[PDB]
């Protein structure tokens, strides 16, 4: 069961778990931020 | 918070638009007025305008 379907043997488990997963969130999440700033002002360090 | 800062730039935007074509538009319209108006010959130099 847990090679075939891990759902119901597993629970649920933090975000945090995954390996960059929160990483990339926060990139992403930051990255729209400075989209939504820049265009106000607010002069901020590109994130790339 | 970024959404709300992206809308407010797009209205004043909006607002920069719309001012920038009406004065475009009086501007041209002024000139144009100007150069139709303008000096006329007085009474002595000739009976009409």
């Amino acid at each position: 069961k847990l090679l075939s379907d891990p759902a119901s043997v597993i629970g649920p488990l933090a975000q945090s778990m995954i390996t960059g997963l929160t990483g990339a969130l926060g990139n992403l999440n930051t990255a729209i931020n400075q989209i939504g700033d820049v265009l106000v002002g607010t002069v901020v360090t590109p994130i790339n | 918070s970024a959404i709300s800062n992206v809308i407010d730039w797009f209205n004043s935007l909006l607002n920069f638009q719309d001012t920038t074509t009406s004065n475009q538009i009086n501007q041209q319209n002024f000139q144009i007025a100007t150069l139709a108006s303008g000096i006329k010959k007085q009474q002595w130099e000739c009976r009409y305008s």
